[PDB]
């Protein structure tokens, strides 16, 4: 069962949540809410009217959701652990 | 789970994240 890990704020955009089964969860803050998994290919995209949508691997996605996407991959940047590995 | 075995591999499924959504980015260049 997916565990809430570690949470995460970016002024002026939303939350974001790393879950335990390595999902992302980012709650924006024009009431939009995108929900991303690693292995999974599709995308679910939730809006402020309240609809939510999945989205395949080949889907013409809008801006609006492509613009969410470029803002993930930045908020990605903050679960980051950079210290070395070492053993 | 393990204290390392867990660690590792939740900072490697975010690198996959990462990288899984660059391709994303690049495939909707190409489309449609
Ligand atoms: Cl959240």
């Amino acid at each position: 069962s997916a565990q809430l890990l570690k949470s995460v704020f970016v002024k002026n955009v939303g939350w974001a949540t790393q879950l335990t089964s390595g999902a992302v969860w980012v709650q924006f803050n024009d009431g939009s809410q995108l929900v991303v998994q690693a292995g999974v290919s599709s995308i679910s995209y939730t809006s402020p009217n309240g609809q939510t949508t999945r989205y395949g691997e080949n889907e013409k996605l809008p801006d609006y959701i492509k613009q969410k996407l470029q803002c993930l991959s930045s908020i990605l940047l903050m679960f980051s652990n950079p210290t070395p590995n070492f053993h | 789970p393990d204290a390392y075995r867990f660690l590792t591999e939740q900072d490697r499924q975010l690198r996959l994240l990462q990288a899984q959504i660059q391709r994303l980015l690049e495939a909707q260049s190409l489309m449609p």
